[PDB]
């Protein structure tokens, strides 16, 4: 799809959410950092 | 590919802001961590740049245009990704191919503030059927990767949801 005519992104507005956002074009994007890990288990 | 990927010590500055941005940022979620696991921080294991001269220039080139048309603002935002497709990703970059079709906010490739919200994703959409060992979208053991990604949003069209 293409962003709605004059944005270049759409923003999610969310209580304790933050924001989602999404591009049209994958030029707007670098990955500048991989992180590894794993999720843990609560007390 | 072009793709090197530097390892960061923990010892490094840059390390420990990435780190913080990753705890700092994780938040209950809606389905009680069933797409994404049940977990309140992470164990972070490996934090690394990501460096690719072809595909930086193809990101510094479109944030030029969309500066150009935004009085001179790219509104540039560091976001999380998670993919299965991360490995694909970080070699030839963002396209087509990592856009979620059935997105709430239309079929295009979608970044969270909450890292909790990009976890979700790392196994596909709803988690999939999790970790490929276990079978476990709560898996404890396997490791994931995410992206924390530099986005230009430019002018940004503001949907507000549920
Ligand atoms: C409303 C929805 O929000 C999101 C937020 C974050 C992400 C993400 O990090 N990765 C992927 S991969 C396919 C979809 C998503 C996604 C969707
Ligand atoms: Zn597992």
């Amino acid at each position: 799809a293409h962003s709605p005519p004059g944005h270049h992104s759409v923003t999610g507005r969310p209580g304790l959410a933050l924001a989602e956002y999404v591009i049209y074009r994958g030029e707007q994007a670098y990955p500048e950092y991989l992180i590894t890990y794993q999720i843990m288990r609560p007390e | 590919s072009g793709t090197i990927l530097i390892d960061l010590s923990p010892d490094d500055k840059e390390f420990q802001s990435v780190e913080e941005e990753m705890q700092s940022t994780v938040r209950e979620h809606r389905d009680g961590g069933h797409a994404g696991g049940i977990f309140n921080r992470y164990n972070i294991l490996k934090i690394q740049k990501v460096c690719n001269k072809k595909l930086w220039e193809r990101y510094t080139h479109r944030r030029k245009e969309v500066s150009e048309e935004n009085h001179n603002h790219a509104n540039e935002r560091m976001l999380f990704h998670g993919s299965p497709f991360v490995n694909a990703i970080i070699h030839k970059g963002f396209d087509e191919r990592h856009a979620y079709i059935g997105g709430m906010f239309g079929a295009g490739i979608y970044f969270a503030e909450n890292s909790s919200k990009s976890n979700q994703y790392v196994y596909g959409i709803g988690g999939g059927t999790g970790c490929p060992v276990h079978k476990d979208r709560s898996c404890y053991i396997c490791h994931r990767q995410l992206l924390f990604c530099r986005v230009t949003l430019g002018k940004s069209f503001l949907q507000f949801s549920a």
